[PDB]
């Protein structure tokens, strides 16, 4: 599916990603490509705050959703 | 038709000002004689005098009507843009051209009047917490002032924007320096326009940072503007031009029912001593008219705004202003300083001896919107941190000083758990002065339980 | 009639109802549209938990009602 992250940089990047993805996978593939580390980037979902450990699908996260990328 | 409450209430006012008794009297008690007659509000030597740099809308406006004496509206605002619907023995502009619809030449003149006198922030806590965004990521930052307008007394038949919050739409410092202008920013503004409404709120201006720590270990800040620099920029006037045409101020005593704009353009910067200072400023009537004929434009130079080509858009007929060594006519063309084009206010905060009459108790404490990039997000966390406990805690004191908070109100209705109803309820339980029958209804609510619920088991 | 329930995520889905709907029943119809299991569905109206055992109308939920869906 194609999911939106709305950065600290105005910029609202889409993702690859699919619903068994874990959130440490997204944290990485944004890392790559806008060059944010992992530990720097927190996660939310329309007020939810994202684990780790649990996947997009548990989030009910389908797609065209929007992410919301926080500093910290 | 529907002036606002300051209008008419000035507008029944007469503004006279008392002058000393003099020793050139000779009528006793018995009325007045041509030494100790009152001054008109807009007596010019007056405002000299006090130092007051422009005089009010309202001094204008009568200072208008004794100069009036069948009816004639005696304002009106002007428009240098070329008639094209001229079909005068030629084809229209820009096909063909003739004394009826070409603009004349225009003088541009240090407007002597200004809508809006004063600023008065409510609380300096206001200032500050938008100041934060600066110190803690290094970019300036801009906001929309709500508020509303009422009397100031520091002037005849002064007006003040009384600032109560101020609302960060989303922004980023990057290549293009702030960013107002554009589509994201101005749809989410009419939702927040429709919401501070509903809270007895006006738009009332914009306040923006220039900023530059001066590396004294101080606090202290470089002075960039000032009289042999810049006030505004070109740029931010054209800016202000626009917001001004786009927030009209209603008149009765103009044809077309308007007449300028109380939007007033605040900047927060340096001083001449170095302080972070506020400095307020509105643009002059001329300035709205050649920007809604696209006759200016940002130049290389911050203080000099550059006078644009007629095109088969837009026509520029000549351009000239009075300069003051005492003043001078002289071609604005090229780049004239734009200067020219503004009126400055003065600002200030109420004085804290007396009681408040801010709508809301604290203007922090909840994560503003549109500030995650300074570690700020509009959680359901955060919310039930900021809320929940003082929500179960049964204490009515703190509870509304919590919920009585600009930014906590509009992140609680985007929810949309609230009713509409509810939402009126949360309203008047923050911003009423008596509130507490508000408050009472509203926690005894459907809507409100189910909010506690939802934080209860959010953790 | 229609009834609509609202997760946390802004989303907002409808839903064809009636009064005498268990609760359990509006649970399998969100858990065929969105996939979502029933037992990870707890829906809240006016406050309360809602019970499988109880109806729609036991809770008053009229048409045009908005249920909340948490985790
Ligand atoms: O006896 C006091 C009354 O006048 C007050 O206002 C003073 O200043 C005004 C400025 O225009 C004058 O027109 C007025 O005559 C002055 O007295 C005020 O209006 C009230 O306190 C009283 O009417
Ligand atoms: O930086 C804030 C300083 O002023 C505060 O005191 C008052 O400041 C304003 C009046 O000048 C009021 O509008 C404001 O609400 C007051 O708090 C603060 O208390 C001081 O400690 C600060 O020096
Ligand atoms: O300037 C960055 C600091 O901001 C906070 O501290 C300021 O704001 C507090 C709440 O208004 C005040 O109590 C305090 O006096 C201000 O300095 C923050 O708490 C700090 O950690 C930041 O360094
Ligand atoms: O001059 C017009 C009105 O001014 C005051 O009311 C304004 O300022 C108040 C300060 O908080 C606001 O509460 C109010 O909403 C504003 O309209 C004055 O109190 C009014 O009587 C005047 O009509
Ligand atoms: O691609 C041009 C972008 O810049 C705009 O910003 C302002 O400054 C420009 C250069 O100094 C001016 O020419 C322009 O008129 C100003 O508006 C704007 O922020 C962007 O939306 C434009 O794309
Ligand atoms: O607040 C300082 C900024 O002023 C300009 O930008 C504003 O005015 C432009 C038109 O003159 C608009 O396009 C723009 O959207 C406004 O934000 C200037 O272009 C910025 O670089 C300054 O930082
Ligand atoms: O704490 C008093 C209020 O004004 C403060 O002004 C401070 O600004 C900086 C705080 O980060 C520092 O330069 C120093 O503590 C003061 O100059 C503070 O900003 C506000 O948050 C307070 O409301
Ligand atoms: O009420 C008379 C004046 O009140 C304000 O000014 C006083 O209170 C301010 C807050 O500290 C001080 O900064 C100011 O120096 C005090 O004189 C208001 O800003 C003034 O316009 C009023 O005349
Ligand atoms: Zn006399
Ligand atoms: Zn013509």
């Amino acid at each position: 599916m194609q999911i939106f992250v709305k950065t600290l940089t105005g910029k609202t990047i889409t993702l690859e990603v699919e619903p068994s993805d874990t959130i440490e996978n997204v944290k990485a593939k944004i890392q790559d490509k806008e060059g944010i580390p992992p530990d720097q980037q927190r996660l939310i979902f329309a007020g939810k705050q994202l684990e780790d450990g649990r996947t997009l699908s548990d989030y009910n996260i389908q797609k065209e959703s929007t992410l919301h990328l926080v500093l910290r | 038709i529907k002036e606002l409450a300051v209008d008419e209430e000035l507008e029944k006012e007469d503004g006279l000002i008392p002058r000393q008794k003099s020793k050139l009297c000779k009528h006793g008690d018995r009325g007045m004689c041509e030494y100790c007659s009152p001054l008109p509000p807009w007596d010019k030597e007056y405002h000299e005098k006090n130092k007051i740099k422009h005089i009010s809308f309202h001094s204008y406006l009568k200072k208008l009507n004794e100069n009036a004496n069948s009816y004639i509206s005696p304002l009106s605002e002007p428009d240098f843009r070329i008639n094209k619907r001229c079909h005068n023995g030629h084809e229209p502009w820009p096909r063909g051209i003739c004394s009826k619809c070409q603009p004349s030449a225009i003088t541009l003149q240090q407007q002597e009047f200004r809508m809006v006198d004063h600023v008065e922030f409510q609380k300096s806590e206001i200032i500050n917490e938008f100041i934060q965004a600066w110190r803690y990521t290094g970019m300036q930052r801009f906001g929309y002032m709500y508020g509303s307008y009422s009397k100031y007394d520091n002037t005849p038949l002064g007006i003040k924007a009384v600032v109560e919050a101020i609302y960060e739409p989303p922004q980023h410092d990057e290549q293009d320096g702030l960013t107002m202008d554009v589509e994201q920013v101005k749809n989410e503004m009419l939702q927040i326009d429709r919401q501070a409404q509903e809270m007895g709120l006006s738009r009332i201006g914009l306040i923006f940072t220039d900023l530059s720590d001066a590396g004294a270990g101080d606090g202290s800040v470089f002075c960039k503007r000032h009289k042999d620099s810049f006030f505004l920029s070109s740029l931010e006037v054209i800016m202000a031009a626009r917001h001004q045409t786009r927030h009209p101020n209603v008149s009765k005593y103009s044809e077309q029912g308007f007449f300028s704009s109380k939007f007033v353009t605040c900047v927060i910067s340096g001083n001449l001593e170095g302080e972070i200072d506020i400095s307020s400023y509105q643009v002059s009537t001329e300035a709205e008219a050649l920007v809604t004929a696209d006759m200016i434009s940002g130049s290389t130079f911050p203080s000099m705004a550059y006078i644009n080509d007629t095109t088969d858009e837009r026509y520029v007929p000549e351009i000239f202003y009075m300069k003051s060594n005492i003043t001078v006519k002289e071609n604005a063309k090229p780049a004239f300083p734009v200067d020219y084009l503004l009126v400055t206010l003065t600002h200030g905060f109420p004085n804290t001896d007396t009681e408040t009459n801010s709508k809301f108790v604290s203007s922090t404490g909840f994560p503003w919107s549109n500030r995650q990039a300074m570690g700020q997000s509009q959680d359901y966390q955060e919310l039930k941190k900021y809320l929940f406990n003082v929500a179960s805690s049964g204490d009515f004191n703190l509870l509304h000083e919590k919920i009585s908070n600009f930014h906590l109100l509009l992140y609680i209705n985007s929810l949309q758990i609230l009713s509409p109803d509810e939402w009126k309820l949360l309203i008047e339980s923050a911003v009423k002065n008596e509130w507490e029958e508000s408050l009472l209804k509203l926690v005894s609510s459907a809507g409100w339980q189910t909010l506690v619920m939802i934080l209860q088991e959010s953790g």
